[PDB]
């Protein structure tokens, strides 16, 4: 399969960046209502946010 | 007035941004025509959708993968 | 359907009269990959000059200035590097000992 | 200079070297790539080839104790090695056996196994860019690899560009 690795030429750019050799994605589901309020406990965090 | 009929294959070619013109060059001699050329969203590759005579499709994949340095692939 | 230290030209292969195989259409690899050893400026001169148009079409309007600033930094590094000229365009007070040794080598003394 | 062990006979009949030239492979490739860059630099800047066999047929070979022993040699071939980018590789790039007395990187004095850190590998991959191709996959070498060459051997044909 075609390795689609694209080389980085500028060190001042961020490591994860939308390099515009990649073609642009064209833009445009059972979403529940906000009234059935689900609440997380306060110590719940996303992983590795620090 | 009886006539004959031959089978036509559908061809999709996955190629980089410059080899597409080489694909147009290769398909020019096997009595084919390119119907669709579409960029893949979220990827730097293109898709070429075409028809070819099946009697002309002998060695077609080897022609593409030799003329395009093995980069383009076709089914 | 039906002794010789050189190599002879009759031992050669790839003598094929095909329009597909003489012009084999080598890759340039997204304008980023380079063939090793062959000079990088000469490879940038002999390119198809097609992906540069795709860059200057699809870069952001600030990214043309970013590309120009990166090229100015690269030219600054090249000017710091060259500050290795030939002795015909240099002066006497700036002519280092390596340059005098190459000047002695030029006239076979 | 290079200092090697020597096995020798009691009367000087024969003299041996008794050392295997072990090197670390990416360091070795990076060092020869730096040589390639410096010699391209030297031919684009500067040639007089040396005159072969220098010592004539009637004179003996030179005595080491009187002519080479106290003469300091000339400057070798070394790249500049910019201290900002080449900082993890600066203290060991042109040694005889690099990082030999370091317990972090080389297993010991026999110089057999090595392990490196990732910015060091980044630097050694950056300096060796002239000797390495830009290939990323095996979609290259299509009908130009060992199995296709063995097939052309068994079928007695010639690949365009391939051997006969």
């Amino acid at each position: 399969p075609n390795v689609v690795f694209i080389k980085t030429e500028d060190p001042d750019l961020p490591a994860f960046y939308f390099d515009p050799l990649i073609n642009p994605i064209s833009h445009r589901e059972p979403l529940p209502d906000d009234d059935e309020e689900f609440e997380l406990p306060e110590f719940v965090e996303p992983f590795l946010k620090d | 007035t009886p006539r004959l009929m031959e089978p036509y294959y559908f061809v999709e070619v996955q190629a980089p941004a410059d080899c597409v013109s080489a694909v147009y060059t290769v398909l020019a001699r096997r009595r084919g025509h390119v119907t669709q050329d579409a960029p893949i969203p979220g990827s730097p590759l293109y898709t070429i959708k075409a028809f070819i005579p099946a009697i002309d499709s002998f060695g077609f994949e080897t022609d593409l993968r030799t003329h395009t340095q093995g980069q383009a692939f076709s089914l | 359907y039906l002794f010789v230290f050189e190599w002879d030209a009759s031992e050669d292969t790839s003598i094929d009269y095909n329009p597909l195989y003489k012009e084999r259409h080598q890759v340039q690899l997204l304008g980023r990959g380079f063939i090793a050893g062959i000079d990088l400026k000469q490879q940038k001169r002999e390119q198809s000059r097609f992906y540069g148009d795709l860059m200057e079409k699809r870069r952001t309007l600030e990214e043309k200035e970013q590309e120009e600033a990166r090229l100015r930094k690269l030219r600054k590094k090249e000017a710091k590097q060259r500050w290795d000229r030939h002795w015909s365009q240099k002066k006497l007070d700036e002519m280092t000992d390596r340059d005098w040794r190459i000047f002695r080598e030029d006239y076979s003394i | 200079i290079r200092d090697v062990p020597v096995l020798y006979h009691i009367t000087g009949a024969i003299s041996f070297v008794n050392e295997i030239p072990w090197v670390i492979e990416p360091v070795y490739i990076s060092q020869w790539g730096s040589m390639w860059i410096m010699m391209r630099r030297e031919k684009r800047d500067r040639f007089k080839r040396m005159r072969f066999p220098p010592f004539d047929d009637e004179e003996p070979p030179l005595d080491y104790a009187d002519n080479i022993l106290d003469v300091e040699p000339l400057e070798a071939i070394q790249l500049e090695l910019d201290p900002e980018e080449d900082a993890p590789v600066l203290d060991w790039f042109y040694d005889h056996q690099p990082l030999r007395d370091s317990r972090k990187y080389v297993n010991g004095s026999t110089y057999q196994r090595w392990q490196f850190t990732l910015p060091m590998m980044s630097t050694l991959y950056r300096l060796a860019n002239q000797l390495l191709t830009d290939l990323v996959d095996d979609n290259y070498f299509y009908l130009f690899d060992l199995k296709a060459f063995f097939t052309s051997k068994a079928l007695n044909m010639a690949i365009p560009g391939g051997p006969k």
